[PDB]
């Protein structure tokens, strides 16, 4: 019970004397109000204190008590459907203790419910010689998740007694018979956030997601465990994106992290996704998805927390075994967090101001996702996707926030303002965007599909390529000027771009495309692109078949409204532009 | 004759417009990043001598 | 009690040195008074041990350091609130300036005020009628709404700002906007635009306006437009009231944090702002929005020149990144004799989708905007391939584009300064100024949809 | 000797009082009050102090009840004969679940300059497997080539078939092979571990792997330990050893931040004042010795940011290094696998590994052939797409039809397909063939009719 004295006050940084006892990054409570701080730094007495709240009215002299732990987040049932603060404090219930519509400051709240009943139905049975990660039994927090209660790392023992039945989160559960004692356990363990959780080993992610965004989903996939970075300006989409994939991933949990952003953009989330409905889960979004809000005028230095926070409750459910995607918006704004402690810290700066060591802090970030197998020996295997959304100042990808993230990542979704102004969405930029895992989700997918998937977008993609070069002399020799069958490539690459390519994610039918509808779109094109190809080659006039195909190109521009259920529409669209050139050729 | 002036219209506004465009550009570009650098590098010497 | 110390360490610029005190806090709000009896507010900036620095609002012309005192208020820069503020004007400190009667003040509240709980935040989505096409169908603007304009010194973007504001009306609705007005470091001319528009549409009885000039104090620009959301949260949230928040110059405050900045030796950002300027600049803009069982709404309009009419600049990016889109001005256009010059392309509005549809507007207000940005996309650009190569370089879909992209600038988005028109006028206009494109190319609307409305 | 005076923490950095016998960048060890052990390094010592950076971070330290250990040593490297086949870190301990190693002698990773007049120069050439390397850029021993790529630019499956394919001919020397992987993904590592193992190559080569998330003070340290293990491979044993490492952007990136931490400077581009200067002191080390039967040679892969060679770090590199090898991103993103552009690529010392008794007689003459034939095709392909195909001369045509055949046959062979010296040759000789024997201007009356189909 050491208590502290601040002896300097500077914004969201407090200086306090007599902090001998306490550490590192050890958590705090300043001034008179006891707001949440962290300790960050410690000269000889003197301790230097990072504030995760405004500091606005403390002054010397007020008192400063250590808690003697580090930033942790408590992992137990009723912490899904549940948006979160950057320290993770219910918002629901902040507004319900504090009674304003407002934050308030100094107020302390316990993240879950402590006093709610959650049935256990224990599923491991007595004396049994049991490791850390090892499951014990179950709480079915959701209709479609299963909340697998685990041992917490450290304790190996043999277990004593356990039952099913009603309890909270502070009753003991189970008893486990350590060697350094008895020691009983409960159904919530709490973790740091700045340390990986451990792991048996780590796998190389296979199997592709379903974002039901065409353009992201064909050309440049992500797979499950797999990081992807959505780089781009203002207006160009990001948010959109990773909305788009919380809604319609195939995964079994999401964890957006909205760090630095609108506030909107998180009452809008919490207002809809309890109304939308979707599969895997035949239930509700919200019990699949997981909160973690921190706007913009919200404190600086909760931004890094909030990204920590959502990062440790996604390797959480990891290790139970679940498919876990993390969205990360904005990483940037983690960034631009760092930079002002670092100005503050007046420390020697990198490039752009940013600190030298964000090069290395991103990397711990993204070394902390991917499938990987569980701890214990049930060698449940886990995955971590990452979707972040890095905004780079002016659009200019030279960046290093964007520079150090495509080094450690294997998917870059370049986003551009050029599309954003045609209103191209999503505006993704098909020449630059690369996905690493190209070439083995194709393999997985044209397995699964058993179509000649592989061949198909690989084609595709070219017809896009060579768009782009002939657009180059477009401007030089004109449009009939030459390559008259490089008309059709553009004419179809048109189709690509306008009728595959352009997602509009409002609609309420082309929000999402299932992988097997997904595919007749692309098939019914490059079909067209060599059916044009067949009658250039016999001597049929471009400008008749064009012709032909406004015929039946009207349809294949509605190709993206019509319905899952009835794709044969667009299969037999197919068998119709094989008829044109029989009675167009003769 | 006419696709001559057509050609001859192309070469003259590309050699006339386009490329100088282009150099004066690239140019007053090169200055700009010049001059934010070593104006980036004087402050560094402040935040060194602190 | 009343706290007040006679040791005044150092004077220099804008900053002044106290030592020997205890108890203070920090973003105190301070009295500096000289020798001679004058009274100048300031504000603690930083506290350590017996030390405390302050920034002067009024300057620091003429004060002998042994012979000023310092006074401690104990309370961080607040503002009296009232409903007597409705019909008056204020300075940039929110003192009366029009001569009105002493008002009783209800509460004072801190200017810094609180992030709104996003729990308690509900969504915006009443469409507002602006009376300019540009806005209200293409780049939707609703109430609750953080919608910057983004122009340039020259560009006329007091007008475009004094037309919303007696053109603001929203549909179903006999809600007439409360609007307050935030002037920061402007000039006379620029001011009393506003302020002779106010008069001749009666609005000034109708809203409380925060005056801060270009022969005012520079530091007192860092206070107004927080005495002004202040204001705003107040009447809207507590008072129930419907207000609409108009901030120029946005870029002269930006201009006042780098001065003091400057002459705090911090570690500089980009261009010498502060490295926390988008944190500040968030912490005005997010003050916007609805609440649950609120009736009152806070909508949000500021405007700025971007420095060198660059986007890319700090000012306009950062404003980007945070608000709700942005509405651009273009010398381009301007010169064109457009009003308002208004560059569709480059801008934007995050609220468009909730904000319109069937209930609120017509069900083709989704389907002709989409399809109005990608055709003038096309034209646009086939007009500028047609003043280099000619007219006959291009082909006859091309010219139906650059023809129709012209027509768009001179109908669409030139409308007048002085001339109102309904969301539905637009919407009809919409579609005859697309009509004169073949069905087939027209590949982003229903074509149920398009039969019902085609002309 | 265990001090418990720490005074100071800010950052990475700590700050140990009143010691003695301290030296610059000594290796130290923290014990702290959990029993938590860390490492850290001198980065600068005063008369009753000293500053040290720890490893493993400074999260939860006691400053009172914590303690630091000197000891007395910089960062050493364990040699031993036993290290071809296991896998090690980026400080030189094992990886690899292996017996641990008994070390013949420490040594000190930044090692010593070679008396110029000590060098000997090399002659012998390097087989890489792949055409456009071992053709027309063709690798020399102890010559010093980089390869420039970008982010998503294959520069991984490169890197591996180099040291799967690369070996020396005929020579009775054993062939060593030290790899060095600097701040790399865990796919990207588990990547090259696993492809090593399988080929055999593991056998044949030495693994020093640094994952991305491991501490950026031994990011600087992971080439500096692999250098001195080629050097003890090559000087002492008298084997041929090729250095391999990647990525070079990011032992830059690291070199960057433990420059803040000294509150150094930095010179240009953000990177610090000696970047050129601390390049050299690790690219410089490689090449034969006169009297000795050693080789070292390396090649150090980097992305260059948003492919620009203008870069620090590619520009910087070029005044280091002898030629480039530059992958393209057009090329990738056409299916060239592995997508080398040869115009901008270059060998400075190919000539030298070229020739009878190391190669065919005919490696010069048509290695300018085939360069020269290429640009011409670029160019006939390029008019060719504004003025049509029948603007062209039909043997403009047939230098066109040429240009992409060299591609799509020749330059690409596959990231698994091993390409022998002879059997690229007469390939180039097939492809030549296309054009008729009139143009063929710079290969001679004995070589022409003796090689061409
Ligand atoms: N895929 C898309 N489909 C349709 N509209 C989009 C899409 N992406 C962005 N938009 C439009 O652009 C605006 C910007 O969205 P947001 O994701 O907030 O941009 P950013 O994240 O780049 O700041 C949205 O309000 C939306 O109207
Ligand atoms: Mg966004």
């Amino acid at each position: 019970m050491q208590i502290g004295k601040i002896i300097k006050v500077s914004g969201p940084l407090v200086m306090a004397e007599n902090m001998s006892e306490a550490s590192i990054q050890d958590m705090c409570l300043v001034g008179d109000l006891g707001v949440i701080g962290e300790i960050i730094e410690m000269r000889q007495d003197v301790a230097s204190i990072q504030v995760y709240e405004e500091t606005s009215g403390i002054g010397p002299g007020e008192p400063v008590r250590s808690t003697g732990e580090a930033l942790s987040v408590e992992l137990g049932p009723g912490i899904i459907s549940q948006m979160f603060d950057g320290i993770q404090r219910p918002l629901d219930t902040f507004m319900e203790v504090t009674q304003s519509n407002f934050l308030g400051r100094g107020v302390q709240l316990p993240a879950l419910d402590h006093e709610k009943q959650w049935w256990f139905e224990a599923t491991i049975e007595e004396g049994t010689e049991v490791s850390a990660g090892d499951i014990i039994g179950y709480v079915d927090e959701t209709k479609i998740i299963q909340h697998k209660i685990m041992v917490p790392n450290g304790i190996k023992g043999t277990v004593q007694k356990i039952e099913s039945g009603s309890f909270t989160i502070d009753d003991p559960i189970c008893v486990i018979e350590t060697e350094q004692g008895l020691k009983e356990l409960t159904m919530m363990q709490k973790w740091p956030v700045r340390r990986g959780r451990p792991i048996k080993q780590k796998l190389n992610p296979d199997v592709p997601m379903i974002t039901g965004q065409r353009v992201i989903d064909t050309f440049f996939p992500v797979t499950k465990g797999g990081a992807a970075a959505v780089p781009g300006p203002f207006g160009a989409g990001k948010t959109v994106v990773q909305h788009q994939i919380a809604k319609w991933s195939d995964v079994d949990l999401v964890v957006y992290v909205g760090c630095g952003e609108r506030g909107n953009e998180m009452t809008d989330v919490v207002n809809e996704f309890p109304e939308l409905i979707d599969p895997n889960t035949g239930e509700s979004l919200m019990e699949r998805t997981v909160l973690i809000a921190n706007t913009s005028n919200m404190p600086v230095a909760a931004r890094e927390a909030s990204i920590y926070t959502g990062i440790t409750i996604a390797e959480y459910f990891r290790d139970m075994g679940y498919d876990v995607a993390i969205m990360a918006d904005s990483t940037s704004r983690w960034a631009e967090a760092l930079r002002e402690m670092s100005g503050r810290l007046e420390e020697m700066p990198g490039d752009e101001g940013y600190p030298a060591y964000l090069g290395s802090r991103l990397a711990e970030y993204y070394e902390r996702s991917g499938r990987v197998i569980a701890l214990g020996s049930d060698q449940r295997e886990g995955s971590i996707t990452a979707i972040s959304a890095v905004s780079p100042s002016g659009g200019d990808i030279s960046e290093p926030v964007t520079q150090n993230t495509l080094r450690v990542v294997k998917v870059f979704w370049g986003l551009d303002s050029s599309l954003a102004q045609k209103r191209h969405f999503p505006s993704i930029n098909w020449i630059q965007s690369y996905s690493l895992y190209s070439t083995e989700v194709g393999r997985y997918m044209d397995q699964i599909l058993q179509q000649d998937w592989s061949d198909m977008v690989t084609e595709g993609m070219r017809i896009l390529q060579e768009e782009e070069q002939l657009n180059e002399i477009v401007r030089l020799v004109g449009i009939d000027s030459l390559s008259d069958n490089d008309r059709l490539t553009l004419e179809v690459a048109k189709s690509i771009r306008e009728d595959y390519l352009q997602q509009n994610a409002f609609d309420d039918v082309d929000t999402f495309t299932s992988r097997e509808k997904q595919f007749n779109m692309l098939k019914v094109i490059l079909t067209f692109g060599k059916e044009a190809r067949k009658a250039l080659s016999l001597g049929a006039y471009f400008n008749e078949i064009m012709e032909g195909t406004v015929a039946v190109r009207e349809r294949i521009s509605r190709s993206k409204y019509i319905p899952e259920e009835e794709l044969a529409k667009i299969s037999s669209i197919n068998e119709e532009i094989k008829e044109t050139i029989q009675l167009i050729v003769s | 004759a006419e696709e001559i002036e057509k050609t001859r219209r192309r070469v003259n506004a590309l050699e006339y417009m386009t490329i100088p465009q282009l150099e004066e550009t690239i140019y007053y570009i090169k200055m700009k990043l010049e001059e934010n650098e070593r104006a980036e590098v004087t402050r560094l010497i402040k935040v060194k001598n602190m | 009690m009343i706290k007040e110390y006679r040791t005044i360490k150092e004077v220099v610029g804008p900053l002044m040195a106290v030592e020997k005190v205890s108890g203070v806090k920090y973003e105190e709000l301070i009295e500096v008074r000289m020798q001679n009896g004058e009274i100048r507010r300031g504000q603690v900036l930083e506290v350590q041990e017996d030390k405390a620095m302050v920034q002067i609002f009024e300057g620091t012309s003429g004060i002998n350091l042994k012979n000023s005192s310092v006074r401690f208020l104990g309370h961080p820069l607040q503002l009296g609130v009232s409903e007597d503020m409705i019909g008056r004007v204020f300075d940039g400190l929110g003192r009366p300036k029009d001569n009105g009667p002493e008002i009783l003040p209800e509460k004072y509240l801190d200017i810094n005020g609180e992030v709104i709980n996003p729990i308690a935040r509900d969504y915006p989505d009443e469409f507002i009628q602006t009376g300019i096409s540009a806005i209200d169908h293409l780049n939707t603007l609703v109430r609750g709404q953080k919608l910057p304009v983004f122009s340039g010194s020259g560009l006329p973007h007091k007008e475009l700002a004094a037309q919303i504001a007696r053109q603001a009306t929203v549909l179903d609705s006999s809600d007439d906007f409360a609007v307050v007005f935030a002037a920061i470091g402007i000039t006379f001319e620029e001011a009393e635009f506003f302020m002779e528009d106010f008069r001749q549409t009666g609005a000034i009885d109708r809203s409380v306006m925060f005056m801060n000039l270009a022969n005012d104090p520079a530091i007192e620009r860092i206070a107004t437009p927080r005495m002004a959301l202040t204001a705003a949260e107040y009447l809207a949230y507590e008072k129930g009231m419907h207000v609409l928040v108009i901030m120029t110059d946005m870029t002269n405050y930006a201009e006042a944090l780098r001065e003091i900045s400057a002459a705090r030796r911090e570690v500089p950002g980009r261009r010498g702002y502060p490295g926390y300027l988008y944190t500040n600049l968030a912490t005005l803009f997010e003050r916007a929005g609805r609440i649950r069982g609120l009736k009152g709404s806070v909508t949000q309009i500021p405007i700025l020149t971007m420095p060198e009419d660059d986007k890319t600049h700090p000012i306009p990016d950062l404003t980007g990144y945070i608000t709700e889109g942005q509405i651009i001005l273009t010398r381009e256009l301007y010169k064109s004799g457009i009003q308002p010059p208004i560059d569709v392309l480059p801008s934007l509005s995050r609220l468009k989708d909730k904000g319109t549809g069937a209930g609120k507007t017509r069900e083709d207000h989704a389907a002709t905007m989409n399809q109005l940005f990608a055709a003038y996309a096309q034209g646009k650009q086939a007009k500028e391939l047609a003043v280099v190569l000619g007219e006959s370089a291009l082909s006859d879909i091309d010219k139906i584009y650059a023809k129709f992209a012209e027509r768009f600038e001179n109908e669409y988005v030139n409308q007048g300064f002085y001339t109102n028109r309904t969301i539905t006028e637009t919407l009809d206009l919409g579609w005859e100024l697309l009509a004169m494109l073949p069905r087939t190319e027209l590949k982003r609307i229903k074509d149920d949809l398009l039969d019902k409305y085609l002309p």
